């Protein structure tokens, strides 16, 4: 395991899907909020029904 | 452009990300997008211009 | 390059 800052790991995962990595850093707070909101909805989704 | 910025504490370089090979940071190694405000955790240093030797022609 | 070749 080679340590790397998490924003730079996401930059190189965006760079893996044909999006130029500046699209992440110029939107980092918005992308973090979209992820944090989406993972929040999983707890309600799993809570709703077996 | 492709690779990662890294420093030996004193100088800034870019390298390919799977084998340490330092390159001097230049406008062909890199691309611009917008201004220093929006990027969290940006740093300063110089970016060298490969045309500069013939700017001094 | 052309604006630089104005030098
Ligand atoms: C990195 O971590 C330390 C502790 O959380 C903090 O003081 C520093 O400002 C952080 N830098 C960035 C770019 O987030
Ligand atoms: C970079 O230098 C400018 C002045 O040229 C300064 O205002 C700014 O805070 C510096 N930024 C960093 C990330 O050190």
């Amino acid at each position: 395991a080679l340590q790397i800052p998490f924003a730079m790991q996401m930059a190189y995962r965006f760079n893996g899907i044909g999006v130029t990595q500046n699209v992440l850093y110029e939107n980092q707070k918005l992308i973090a909020n979209q992820f944090n909101s989406a993972i929040g909805k999983i707890q309600d989704s799993l809570s709703s029904t077996a | 452009r492709e690779g990662v910025f890294v420093s030996n504490g004193t100088h800034w370089f870019v390298t390919q990300r799977n084998f340490y090979e330092p390159q001097i940071i230049t406008t062909d190694n890199t691309f611009v997008s917008g201004n220093c405000d929006v990027v969290i955790g940006i740093v300063n240093n110089t970016v060298y211009d490969p045309l500069q030797p013939e700017l001094d022609s």
